[PDB]
């Protein structure tokens, strides 16, 4: 099949800049084979460009589209707010039709250090048999953040999970939430429960870190 | 079907637009008037012929459907010169009035 | 305009078979084909297939064979894909996506809002929610744990209390089950003189549990 | 046929800014039905752009074009030195194939007024029979210039005629001579033959005349 | 690649034939129709007319009755007669293969000038100067277009415009050239224009003195 | 090359004797007079008096009947001897060769701290915060200048900020170092001051905290 | 003596700008007997300009001097970064030898109002005996800010000492922190504590206040 | 003795223009001990510059002076119409004192090509058995100039004398006369008298001849 | 104010003797040296000696060695030149320069106004003035040939036509006599409607020539 | 001669400006008062020792004799040795007041 190569995964733009997309083709394809179409979160893809270089009905003249045989390019000349979303470049060529990976125009700002917090469990979960330890990265940018988990300073992997929000409306900030969950028995096993924390922002990783029964 | 009553002119935008890269890109007789080139370009793209019948399958061929099934009220080696045939049924079509 | 209005979202065990539905309105429906993709959680887009409602001409994804089936009804002018043999990795959002030519070019102009598809093998659980007590800021929260299925909605006070509100997208561990948290960033000097309720529900258990945050 | 006009007649944009170009159609014609072709002086006609949004084999990416039904515009977004030229827009909806008059788009300066010269007929034309009166408007901008010849302080029209030079390569201003052409009789039955000139650089009218019989 | 060449430049007396031949290369005639377009000089394009592929022909309304477009897919030619001639009618004449995307995909152009005159030399009078002065010679009554002027031998260069030839009541032509030169330069350097006309083969040295 | 070095920085009680010996090189004492100037910390030059080449000396009149410069060429030696200190004649003194051209020609200058204050230990307390914040440590009652002061070990450099010394009135000197940082970064960074004092060999690490 | 005055005291001049400095002597006094000497803190002053007009070795060719009698003036054309220093003007006339009291020559930049915080005394100072209430101004421009405590509401003096940083390489702003220095029972006798900063950049004089007994 | 070598021999500057005079001097010599003077045509010299740095009375800022060793500078930042003179340098170190041998700041304006008139001697001079051939080159510039004598197509040699006029006061411009002598019998042995001029502002050599006996 | 005035020009034959004066006034005279310089026509400045009023000590060019000599009288001020054994290339201007100080720097600080001394074995012959005739501008005039010494004042109209009026520095030929021109370029259309008188003044021999100027 | 009555300042100028430099480019004792140095100069400059006695046409002496004459009402191996005693009679002589 055709294989559809978008560059980059995401692309962190300021406002009011300009954005360029690329997407590479397995194979040539003629530029009217080809097509982009932009995705918000919680929404249906929406028809963008047609055939590489028309607009369809609606977008505006900051969209462009430009490229041939095996190299196509999506162009924003001033990135608005609504324009921060996932641009999918799909080729008509040939069966199967493929879409590219996706490429997630981003929202790019100063660089924000995240407030960790540490949630120890609570006792209703340690009565149901389970504990998950809670770290919370608030309000930080750009993405890329590393979480730790250290108990009693032993290193800790494939037992913790993360989540991350969204980019926010109003600061366009992320939100990290890694839980680590163990046995009961595991749990008591151990006295000192540490998230450390690397990221952009933070000069040095930072540790927050808990014993178990202290109020 | 007869062509008679089609849309010619977005039937030959799509063409102009779509439908002739797809079609040559495939390469890697004629007619009297509109509807009897429409007619002539089914015949030869979707009806199977001697030996080139795995035309109606390729995507100019879906492209021709998509166009003539929108566009055109109730309608829904030997390859080479079948093609080329094809082609020249398509730029007569596209001739002025 | 334009409407592709497709079926509500659909919870199914590993084996068995979904049929999603795209109702087409305000438009010709014979003259235009469904193509129908799939875009899994966190992934891009799949396509799953094709076909024409005018005569029933399907054309599927070389993966999808023999699993997909698609299929036109011309009175109620709506399309059905039939996707059997269900397992773990076809949990996605299923799109209908009419196909027509724009100004000569020919791509998917129209798209229906999409099917939640889930085939997993764990029954529907109601979730367990626990407290996540603070230690000016301090964070407080409510971990919402093994429920099935997606999704829950999480409020604090009853809705009054939105800024600084993070409901964490929910994660699938490996018991099969969902598990997020919600977290609310509030001044340190107010944690003991205000009332801190997290409102959990989970309509497919339909659960409601009211969940009070002190710090300890 | 249709009938399909051009505007601007003539469009004088300076080098690097923005030129658009309309032509507008007597009945609507498919989008892809009008094509743009580019001219310059002495050299056959070059497809430029394609169906009203493609460009051809070597147009750069500063031509675009778009528009529809009876309304189309070819745009340069940055006019160079080359871009320069007529630009006629042809219709291919039916038979006969009707261009549009030409945009000639030229090369904007400031305004200069011409130096006028008047020069008598020699002596050699005197004895040939006849005699042309030359008016000489050299290095004047914007190329709308206007010319009278007086005879006895009389007008006379009819039988003069005037040639422009193309737009100058290095100061692109024009040059324009105007020759009135008498019998003998005709120029020895008076004595004050004049060229008055109204031009956009002269605050008023400049008048040159000249007397018979000087040497 | 796709080529279109006419025959050479013509001159066509008036209420002759002209006949123009456009040879192709890189295509069939049976597969693309030719049209013919032609452009007086200074105007706008106009379409003659087209002959079709499968050997139909159509022409323009207003000369429809003069015009004939045969073609010969053997040798690879168009010919176009056009009977009657005005001297209006002089102009660029191209053969275009109207293409796959519709653009006439033009060829050479060979320039038709319909008169009568015959070939004649041409003329040089010196329009002679009165803090820059301008002083030219003017070409007259010369036929065919063009002529090449030159001052000094070619030294003299900076100043020199040479406007268009513009074709008389008469059917001739008639330029000039003027040259602008400081007013202290008019005493001691001597301007002479040369005057070369390939037709007639006549070269005029014309000295220009106050 | 002229040179002119004094000797090292000193510690001189109230009503002591000053007694500064300045090497010169380059040039003899025979030939050249040398002056003594010197510059309370913060305060303009203080010409405080000249010995002449040929033996003679010029003292200000205001410290006229403290000050004695006496001059050894043999070893090539300018020496200053002031009595009754004060605490207010603690400044950086220079001898400086009275050149050709009339320039002072400068030496490097030695520091002189009229103080009674023994050696004392730095006592460092943390100034600590309450969309930036800034927190420090105060350093205090520690003698003599200077105390060295870093944040993190050094890691800390961007926003730190540490003030001149001032002599308080118990003869100790105080300073204060105050780094501003990020509100977010209370939390999790740990901000720690390192005050060291090589005369009391102190070297204390203080971490500041809310 | 020969009282020998400079002007200005200091001199607010931005980089690439020229700077003119005077010197005014007592009596008139020859024009060789005049010296300029420059002096960078922590530095011996070098002699920069001999008698009035004669730059010395190694000086480049910006600076300059003229004067006679009473006047005289040190002229730099383009002042660079490593122009900035105390200049002083010394008379050779007479004994005893007079130094002017040197004009500093400093960066000159926007105006900036101070970051204003306020620390109260420590646990540690309080035990030790003492209380040293401390105001910081930082990021300020131009160097004149200034401070007064209130105790209690009431204007307190003589006995707060402030110390300024030298003027910042990357910035060219200034760093202020005034110590209130009281014992035991004069901290103790009173609740609230504040600082009042008046300075250029300040619509407002602002004042930070603290009660004692918060954490 | 010291040779005091000055560049160029004559400057052309344009009023308002940056103005540069080179002094070389053959030994190594003191600032002090080289001075500059200028002199303006039918005036003494003055006294400009003591000391190679030290303008004297009323010499306005404009004039600077540099150097040392063998190499020293006399520059103007701004020439203005009292500039135009002959500059020289003087040294003062060694006996016996010498000049430079002048720098004419001159005036520089646009390129003028000479009127070239020809005079033929009189009838009176002939009478008083001498010819005077005249040769005029009026308003050019720059000076130079090439002015050759052609007798009956014979170039001449040895029995010519230029004379050039000062810089014109109004349009700065040269005048200059050749004047070709010879006896009565060598003036009447021939027929053809050429002068040939060359200059810059001629783009060819203008020959203006007379032959004897004419009117 | 100070002041060095020179005696008149001086016209000497070849092998004879010159003694240039000059009185200084508006200081005190013998506290400062007297240098004398030549600048030969066209040349730069030549430095010839110097003589200190004071003591007659004077220190003389190594090439004006034996034949210059300096001497000054006190009572009048005045300081004197004895250039002998004069030759071709003594012919100058000589100016006498006051050297002082100036804020410490020693160079001529004050000059004379120069006397011109012609060293030329011609005697006074007056000049021979003859017409320049022309052939929208023409040019017109005087040859003043053959004429000894140097000046002569040319005029045309009596003064009144002064726009245009090149008089050419005049130059000595082989023959030892001077030879100048002065032109006028005036439009070719008043030739003949403007009478052309030109002026030649030559005071060493007091002569006054009149030449009427007419077109050939 | 007595130098009592001389112009100090502007001699030192003279001195510190130009003759100073030619003194140093000859190159390649004591005095009490300014009038005594001006002294020890004019007899170290002007009056012959024993060897060295062109000292007294060099530049720098012309240049101290007409400074001397200009501020002095009235007024109109061991060269080294004696160069090097006269640089420092002068640096005596600059010395302030």
């Amino acid at each position: 099949e055709i294989v559809m190569t978008q560059s980059p995964a995401t692309l962190s733009v300021s406002p009011g800049e300009r954005a360029t997309l690329s997407c590479s083709v397995s194979s040539s394809i003629s530029s009217s084979n080809l097509h982009w179409y932009q995705q918000k979160p919680g929404q249906a893809p929406r028809p963008w460009i047609y055939g590489t270089s028309n607009l369809a009905s609606g977008i505006p003249a900051r969209f462009s589209g430009s490229g041939s045989g095996t190299e196509f390019t999506l162009t924003i000349s001033s990135v608005q707010a609504e324009d921060f979303a996932v641009y999918y470049c799909q080729q008509w060529s040939s069966y199967p039709l493929t879409f590219g990976q996706g490429t997630k125009l981003e929202i790019k700002r100063t660089v924000a250090a995240p407030s960790v917090f540490i949630f120890p469990p609570s006792d209703e979960q340690l009565k149901s048999g389970t504990a998950s330890v809670v770290c919370l990265l608030n309000n930080f940018y750009p993405r890329e953040a590393k979480v730790q988990w250290k108990v009693d300073n032993a290193l800790q992997s494939g037992n913790s999970q993360e989540s991350v929000t969204e980019q926010d409306s109003k600061d366009s900030t992320y939100s990290l939430s890694s839980t680590l969950t163990l046995s009961k028995a595991d749990y008591e096993k151990h006295k000192v429960y540490a998230c450390e924390v690397t990221h952009q922002g933070l000069s040095s990783p930072v540790t927050k870190s808990f014993n178990r029964g202290e109020c | 079907y007869d062509f008679t009553n089609c849309d010619f002119e977005k039937i030959k935008a799509a063409y102009l637009s779509t439908i002739s890269k797809d079609l040559i890109t495939y390469m890697s007789v004629s007619c009297s008037n509109r509807p009897h080139c429409l007619t002539e370009i089914q015949s030869l793209t979707f009806n199977p012929t001697a030996g080139c019948a795995s035309l109606a399958k390729e995507m100019f061929a879906m492209k021709t459907k998509a166009a003539l099934a929108i566009w055109c009220p109730g309608y829904s080696n030997k390859c080479l010169e079948q093609v080329s045939q094809l082609q020249g049924l398509w730029r007569r079509f596209n001739r002025p009035l | 305009q334009v409407q592709l209005v497709q079926s509500g979202a659909e919870v199914k065990k590993p084996g068995a078979s979904v049929k999603v539905s795209c109702k087409a309105s305000g438009y010709a429906f014979s003259n235009y084909w469904m193509n129908w993709v799939r875009q899994a959680p966190g992934q891009g887009l799949e396509w799953m297939g094709q076909i024409f409602p005018g005569d029933s001409d399907t054309d599927y994804d070389q993966k999808f064979q023999g699993r997909v089936t698609m299929t036109r009804d011309t009175s109620t002018s709506t399309v059905y894909m039939e996707l059997s043999s269900l397992r773990s990795e076809d949990t996605a959002v299923y799109y209908c996506a009419r196909a027509g030519y724009y100004r000569g070019y020919y791509a998917m102009d129209y798209w229906g809002q999409g099917t939640t598809v889930t085939v997993s093998s764990a029954s529907t659980k109601g979730p367990s929610v626990f407290p996540l007590a603070p230690s000016g800021t301090a964070a407080l929260g409510c971990l919402v744990k093994d429920y099935f299925p997606e999704p829950v909605t999480v409020s604090w006070n009853s809705g009054a209390l939105t800024s600084g509100v993070h409901t964490f997208p929910a994660v699938l561990q490996s018991s099969g089950l969902y598990s997020l948290s919600s977290v609310v960033t509030v001044p340190s000097s107010s944690l003991g003189t205000q009332t801190y309720i997290c409102n959990v529900n989970h309509k497919p258990s339909n659960t409601k549990v009211d969940k009070r945050v002190e710090p300890k």
